[PDB]
RNA sequence: CGGUCCGGCCGGGAACUCAAAGGAGACUGCCAGUGAUAAACUGGAGGAAGGUGGGGAUGACGUCAAGUCAUCAUGGCCCUUACGACCAGGGCUACACACGUGCUACAAUGGCGCAUACAAAGAGAAGCGACCUCGCGAGAGCAAGCGGACCUCAUAAAGUGCGUCGUAGUCCGGAUUGGAGUCUGCAACUCGACUCCAUGAAGUCGGAAUCGCUAGUAAUCGUGGAUCAGAAUGCCACGGUG
């Protein structure tokens, strides 16, 4: 089989601590990993009005980044399960898990 | 241009014959960004200058040139192609051609 | 030349010498010329009479002369006669299908005049 | 052996690979005449092989993803340039007086807030 | 806006996941299948009978904080104006002032 | 303008069809449809249609069939 | 490199492109001239980038009774079986005119037909919706994939190759109008979008006046998004050529 954790956070110097976290817990236990990829950021754009009223030109340019992390898991060793699924990881960061 | 005292720009030559000159005309005909079309217009107008006008194909559009003359080359280049479009020939490449059939025997 | 369309087309390629009939656009012109066999391409010249009459059969379905100008007009009666809101705006010279009529209502007003 | 060098523009990315002796262009697994439309854009290439010699002397081999005629055409001109750089590593005096080597970093500028282009301002009144 | 416009779009939604959800949804497929009941299914006029208010295309997308019906966004469900107010004073994750 | 399948009349107008045929003609009816299509079950019958302010009488004519009421209501005065 | 059903598609390869986390790199640093030996300027080398490299964020004290009683602060009183509240329809879209702001034009640097090449950046689950099939078409039916570098919107358009029209109110330009339809939605008359057929206004480059812009700029070409059930010639972004 194959486990996959899609990783998600909207700081880039906050997504790779939790990321390192899994992939170091990973190495030590035995478990073959394709290292973490770096996948393209989906950010938004925002440009909203700044007055409520007349002079329209003011505005704010707002954004929103996202960014993507992936880690490969080769062999589901029942030491590597154990221990990376019930990790204490940032609250900033949203897991998805591929079983 | 008060204080800011600065030169003009260098464009890259004519790739077929490798002209300096000719690549500041092909950018007076040419408009909207339009290159491929514009210097497809002065390469047909020039053969046709060439040959059942006179050969020396270069040597043939400077005595064009010198007849209606950096500044006295551009203007003397833009009075050929703004006389050449309010013409009564049917294409600007057979416009532009009888334009400088016209400027080498100063008329 | 002479159609039952009894203006006579200008002597040119067909797909543009039928455009001249009211009521037979370009698109029209190429079902006819399809349903023939004449190409569009074809002047008036080599056209014999024994492919002019074939074209005559083939507009003969349609109504494309002045019988086609009181059947448009016709149309716009029985709007104007009944009494409808969308005749009143035929008869005042207005716009009828939601065009504004603040400004750039030239077309249906005609020239201006203050 | 082979001698790569990267040249890319505004959209473009395009990669180079010399192999010693022909006279062949293959770019997306077609030739110089095939994909290229513009005779401008025929030239161009030509132009950092000018004074460098080539006539059948070094195969090129070029794939090149977005930009457009001259996006592309100014991506694979300056890759030319750094595959010539890594061929002999002597020539670099005559390219550096050529120009090429020099990577067009003119890119494009941001749609400004207000203005409904660049440097475009909607019209304006006096008074 | 005004706390009595605001209370027509809480019955507005009210109105929508009770009737237009499941038996609209129905309502609309019958009228739209090719296959059985092409002349006599008649189940536009059962939606006559049905309230207006329930309808997705009557409802207005507003501000949750204030109510104001112009420049909504559906990414935070805020007008415009408190967008700004919740991002300068760190309310949001991630939202700041962008530069490109 | 509206797809073929069904054309679009109101529940309570179409009511008001059934007994007007049924029971002889009436007195001009009062209504509010004025996106409603003219059937051809209608004719002969004389029906107000609301305009803003007031209700017009309209007396159907075989070829009002089709057309809408709305079409037979000006909605503003102009002088 | 093996494998060919010629598709990175499958073994694989980790080179490279790309993807993004960090770091180096440009600092008048070096050389020459000028300048009071100063700051600085000029010239040249090196270098991907050289004289604030390119762009953005970043806008002092003050001027505009500019904007916010609707972010709140300070409100006080009026109306209160009404200045409030519910619903139907109409209006905000009217029309003798005037003003400001845009789009498409007046064309052969073009129109149309065939063949065909190259984008970047976003959006998508009450959603994007392929394939197949049907319709000239707007679309409809059937029905996968996809909470997404996978799937879908999605074939970018100018351009290129050939043919055609031959300088005219035209195969220019598309207004207006009729007829027949599609889709959204309780519902398209007032007042929706789009398609098909037909009609083919004014207009042949625009007075005084007036505006934008010093380079990937102007000009032009299409694309995407926000608002949105639906309704962009507006606005926000993104690239192509230049
Ligand atoms: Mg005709
Ligand atoms: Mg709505
Ligand atoms: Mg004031
Ligand atoms: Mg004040
Ligand atoms: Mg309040
Ligand atoms: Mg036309
Ligand atoms: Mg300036």
């Amino acid at each position: 089989q194959r486990i996959r954790i899609r990783l998600k956070a909207f700081d880039h110097r906050l997504i790779d601590q939790a990321t390192a976290e899994i992939v170091e817990t990973a190495k030590r236990t035995g478990a073959q990993v394709r290292g973490p990829i770096p996948l393209p950021t989906r950010k938004e754009r925002f440009t909203v009005l700044i007055s409520p009223h007349v002079n329209k030109d003011a505005r704010d340019q707002y954004e929103i980044r996202t960014h993507l992390r992936l880690v490969d898991i080769v062999e589901p060793t029942e030491k590597t399960v154990d221990a990376l699924m019930r990790l204490d990881l940032a609250a900033g960061v949203d897991v998805q898990i591929s079983l | 241009p008060r204080r800011r005292v600065i030169g003009q720009r260098k464009i890259l030559p004519d790739p077929k014959f490798g002209s300096e000159l000719l690549a500041k005309f092909v950018n007076i005909l040419m408009v909207d960004g339009k290159k491929s079309t514009a210097e497809s217009i002065v390469y047909s107008a020039l053969e046709t200058l060439a040959q059942r006008s006179g050969k020396s194909e270069l040597e043939a559009f400077e005595v064009a040139l010198e007849n209606v003359r950096v500044r006295r080359n551009a203007l003397a280049m833009r009075w050929i192609v703004e006389a050449a479009r309010k013409r009564g020939d049917k294409s600007m490449a057979l416009r532009l051609a009888n334009e400088l059939s016209d400027a080498a025997e100063n008329k | 030349a002479r159609i039952a369309g009894i203006n006579i087309p200008d002597h040119k390629h067909a797909v543009i010498a039928l455009t001249s009939i009211y009521g037979v656009g370009k698109t029209r012109s190429k079902a006819i010329l399809a349903a023939a066999g004449i190409a569009e391409d074809v002047k008036i010249s080599e056209l014999s009479e024994g492919q002019i009459d074939t074209l005559r059969d083939e507009v003969a379905k349609f109504v494309v002369e002045g019988d086609l100008r009181r059947e448009i007009s016709m149309s716009i009666k029985r709007l104007m006669d009944l009494g409808c809101y969308r005749g009143l705006r035929h008869r005042r010279g207005l716009p009828v299908r939601g065009q504004r009529t603040k400004t750039n209502a030239r077309t249906r007003k005609g020239p201006r005049k203050p | 052996n082979q001698y790569y060098g990267t040249g890319r523009r505004k959209s473009s990315a395009a990669r180079v690979f010399i192999k010693p002796g022909n006279g062949k262009i293959v770019i997306n697994q077609r030739s110089l005449e095939q994909y290229f439309g513009r005779e401008t854009a025929r030239m161009v290439v030509r132009q950092p092989l000018e004074l460098v010699d080539m006539v059948e002397k070094l195969d090129l081999y070029i794939t090149v993803k977005g930009g457009g005629i001259s996006g592309q055409a100014g991506a694979i001109r300056h890759g030319i340039t750094r595959a010539l750089m890594e061929y002999d590593e002597s020539l670099r005096s005559e390219l550096r007086k050529a120009g090429f080597v020099t990577r067009d970093a003119r890119q494009v500028e941001r749609k400004k807030v207000g203005l409904r282009k660049a440097r475009r301002r909607p019209q304006f009144s006096k008074r | 806006a005004k706390q009595s416009m605001k209370a027509r779009e809480v019955k507005r939604v009210a109105l929508a996941d009770k009737y237009f959800a499941k038996r609209a949804e129905l309502k609309a497929i019958i009228s739209d299948v090719n296959a059985s009941d092409e002349d006599r299914w008649n189940a536009v006029l059962k939606l006559q009978t049905l309230p207006r208010d329930s309808s997705p295309s009557r409802q207005r997308n507003r501000c949750r904080q204030t109510g104001r019906p112009h420049g909504f966004l559906r990414k935070f469900g805020l007008s415009r104006i408190k967008v700004r107010e919740a991002a300068m004073r760190g309310e949001i994750p991630g939202l700041k002032k962008a530069s490109w | 303008r509206s797809l073929k399948k069904g054309p679009f009349i109101d529940l309570h107008l179409l009511k008001k069809v059934e007994k007007a045929v049924e029971s002889g003609d009436k007195k001009p009816l009062r209504t509010w449809s004025r996106r409603s299509t003219i059937f051809p079950n209608m004719i002969g019958l004389t029906i107000a249609v609301h305009n803003g302010r007031q209700h017009v009488p309209v007396f159907v004519t075989d070829e009002m069939v089709g057309h809408k009421l709305g079409e037979f209501a000006p909605t503003r005065t102009y002088r």
